[PDB]
DNA sequence: TGCACAGGATGTATATATCTGACACGTGCCTGGAGACTAGGGAGTAATCCCCTTGGCGGTTAAAACGCGGGGGACAGCGCGTACGTGCGTTTAAGCGGTGCTAGAGCTGTCTACGACCAATTGAGCGGCCTCGGCACCGGGATTCTCCAGGGCG
DNA sequence: CGCCCTGGAGAATCCCGGTGCCGAGGCCGCTCAATTGGTCGTAGACAGCTCTAGCACCGCTTAAACGCACGTACGCGCTGTCCCCCGCGTTTTAACCGCCAAGGGGATTACTCCCTAGTCTCCAGGCACGTGTCAGATATATACATCCTGTGCA
C-alpha cells in the first residue's frame, strides 16, 4: 500500500533553513500533524468564509482574508506579504 | 547522629528530577485493566490495540499535570503550601466543566 | 473487579511533583481518581461510538484521536 | 512542475486536487492552492528554524520533540495560535514559582 | 632464624574485530503538467430610495457625581497538634526475553439498487395588511418584614 | 452594672383589579422551488482471499509499593485592630424635546457582457521503496601488572 506526507519537503526546507541539524522521525510526524490540521483549519474557514459571501466559487481573495482572521497579526502580515508576492509572481 | 533532610527539602528535588523527565509516570497494566474495565460495560468483548492505548495514558498524564498546576496556583491564591479537595473544584470548575 | 485503584498513591504524588506542588492532603488521591474516571469514560465512550461505526471490533489510533478532535483536545503525535 | 517557477517547495498540484476532493466549494481558484502553499511552507519554516535553534540551543544534532515543544511554547504567536495543542514526548516548561521558594 | 628475590597466578585497562541503526543513493506506476472546448458564474454599470444626518440655541427632568458616619468585616499576631514530610526494611508484580495461534484487519472483482441530472405542475409557503385581546403600568389594600427601644434578666 | 427577649413601629412586597395600547396572527395575493417521472452510469455492499500484529502465556529480574515510626510545622482557631466602602443627603450634568427643514451616499435590484476553469484527454516523472554503506555501541585478545609462593640466602 502507498501513504503520503510532507517528508521530503520538510527535509528540504531544513536544508533551506539550517543544512546541518537533522529531524527524528516522530517530529517528523508531529510536523506531518500540524500541516494537516492547519489545512483543515485554513480551507475549512475558506468554506465557510464562501458560503458567507453566497458564492460557490473560493479564489486567493478568501485564502487571503481568512489567513488575515485565522491568524495573529505578524503571521497574518507575513504570510499575507510572502503569499501575495508568490502569486502575483506566479501569474 | 543520623542524617535527616528538613520538611520539603526532598519535595524540590523531585521536582527538579521529574519535570526533567518525559517518561510515564503510571505502569501499563494498571492502565490496561482500567481501561477494559471502562470498556466491559459498553461494548461487550472488545479489542484493543497495542497502541491507541499510550494516547489514552499520555493525553491523562499531560492534562492531569496541567490541572495540578492550575490546581497549584489556586492553591497559591488562598496563600499556603497545600493543596486542598476545594482547590481542585475551584481550578475544575473555572475552566469551564 | 475494582480497577481503578491501580493507580497508585506514589503516583498521583509523582504527577502532583510534575505539577509543581509541594505539600498534599489525604483526599487529593481520591478526587483526582474520581476525575480520572469520569474522564476516562468521557473519551472511551466515543471511541466505542466510533468503533461501533467503523464496523470493527478492535479500537485503533485513529479511532481514539479522532475521539479526542471533536472534544477540542487534538491530540497528536500516535495516530496523526 | 508550477512551484520551482512560483519560488515554492509542496506541490500545488496535490493540494489543488485535495481541495477539489475536500468538498469544500463547487469552483476553485487557480491561486488558492499556490497562496495556501506559500502560508504552509512560511509556518513550516517558521517552526523548523524555531525548532532548529531550539535543538542548537541543548547542542544536539537532531530535533527531540521537546525542543518543538519549547520552540512553541517560548513564543506568544505560537502559543496564542494553538493552545489546546498536545504534544507527545515534549514535556512541560520549568515553570517554578516565587513564593515555594 | 629473619629476610629479600625471582618467577608464577591472577586483573585490568587497553586495543581490535564485530553487531544494529540510520543516513544515503538508484528505481518505475500512479500521481502531476499541460493542451483544447464549453459557459455560466463573476466583474461592471444604471437608477434608486431610504433611512440616516447637519448645527445649535433654550427648558426641564432623571441620572450621574460628591461628601460624610461608622459598622462591621478584612486583616495582622499568635499558640496548638495532628497530618503529612522524611527515612528505613519488606513484598508483589511489572519489564522484558521468548512462543504458539488466530481472527480480525486489509486490498480487490460484480452488479445493482439507486441516487445524480433534467422537463412539467402547483400549492404550500412568503410579502402585505389590519385588526382586538392579551399586555403594560399603576392604585387599593392586606401582608410580611426588618429596625429600634426597654427590662427582665443576667 | 450592662445583654437576650419582647413589643412597638415602619416600610417593602404580594396580589388583585382597571383601562389604554400595539403587534400576533389571520387573511389574501401571489409565485417559485418541491414533486413526479424518466434516464444514466456508478460507488457500496458481498464475498474472496490473505496476512499479520494482537492474544494469551511462561518464567527470570529487578524495582517501585507498602507498612510503619518519628516529627515538626503550618492549617486552623481565636483575638484585637482599624479603616473603607455602604447608606443617604445634597450638587451637577446628559439627554429629551421645540424651532425650523433640507438633502445624501451606499446597499439593492436589475441588466449586461466575457473569460477562467470544469471536463476531457494523453504524456511524462518522482517520491515510496529496496539496497549500500558508515557511525556508534558491543564484546573480546593482550601486554603488562599486582599478590602469592617457592626459595635461596648471612
Amino acid at each position: 500500500a502507498r501513504k503520503e506526507t510532507y517528508s521530503s519537503y520538510i527535509y528540504k526546507v531544513l536544508k533551506q533553513t539550517h543544512p546541518d541539524t537533522g529531524i527524528s522521525q516522530k517530529s517528523m510526524s508531529i510536523l506531518n500533524s500540524f500541516v494537516n490540521d492547519i489545512f483543515e483549519r485554513i480551507a475549512t474557514e475558506a468554506s465557510k468564509l464562501a458560503a458567507y459571501n453566497k458564492k460557490s466559487t473560493i479564489s486567493a481573495r478568501e485564502i487571503q482574508t481568512a489567513v488575515r482572521l485565522i491568524l495573529p497579526g505578524e503571521l497574518a502580515k507575513h504570510a499575507v506579504s510572502e503569499g501575495t508576492r508568490a502569486v502575483t509572481k506566479y501569474s | 547522629k543520623p542524617h535527616r533532610y528538613k520538611p520539603g527539602t526532598v519535595a524540590l528535588r523531585e521536582i527538579r528530577r521529574f519535570q526533567k523527565s518525559t517518561e510515564l509516570l503510571i505502569r501499563k497494566l494498571p492502565f490496561q485493566r482500567l481501561v477494559r474495565e471502562i470498556a466491559q460495560d459498553f461494548k461487550t468483548d472488545l479489542r484493543f490495540q497495542s497502541s491507541a492505548i499510550g494516547a489514552l495514558q499520555e493525553s491523562v498524564e499531560a492534562y492531569l499535570v496541567s490541572l495540578f498546576e492550575d490546581t497549584n496556583l489556586a492553591a497559591i491564591h488562598a496563600k499556603r503550601v497545600t493543596i486542598q479537595k476545594k482547590e481542585i473544584k475551584l481550578a475544575r470548575r473555572l475552566r469551564g466543566e | 473487579r475494582d480497577n481503578i485503584q491501580g493507580i497508585t498513591k506514589p503516583a498521583i504524588r509523582r504527577l502532583a511533583r510534575r505539577g509543581g506542588v509541594k505539600r498534599i492532603s489525604g483526599l487529593i488521591y481520591e478526587e483526582v481518581r474520581a476525575v480520572l474516571k469520569s474522564f476516562l469514560e468521557s473519551v472511551i465512550r466515543d471511541s466505542v461510538t466510533y468503533t461501533e461505526h467503523a464496523k470493527r471490533k478492535t479500537v485503533t489510533s485513529l479511532d481514539v484521536v479522532y475521539a479526542l478532535k471533536r472534544q477540542g483536545r487534538t491530540l497528536y503525535g500516535f495516530g496523526g | 512542475s508550477r512551484s520551482a517557477k512560483a519560488g515554492l517547495t509542496f506541490p500545488v498540484g496535490r493540494v489543488h486536487r485535495l481541495l477539489r476532493r475536500g468538498n469544500y466549494a463547487q469552483r476553485i481558484g487557480s491561486g488558492a492552492p499556490v497562496y495556501l502553499t506559500a502560508v504552509l511552507e512560511y509556518l513550516a519554516a517558521e517552526i523548523l528554524e524555531l525548532a532548529g535553534n531550539a535543538a542548537r540551543d541543548n547542542k544536539k544534532t537532531r530535533i527531540i520533540p521537546r525542543h518543538l515543544q519549547l520552540a512553541i511554547r517560548n513564543d506568544d504567536e505560537l502559543n496564542k495560535l494553538l493552545g489546546n495543542v498536545t504534544i507527545a514526548q515534549g514535556g512541560v516548561l520549568p515553570n517554578i514559582h516565587q513564593n515555594l521558594l
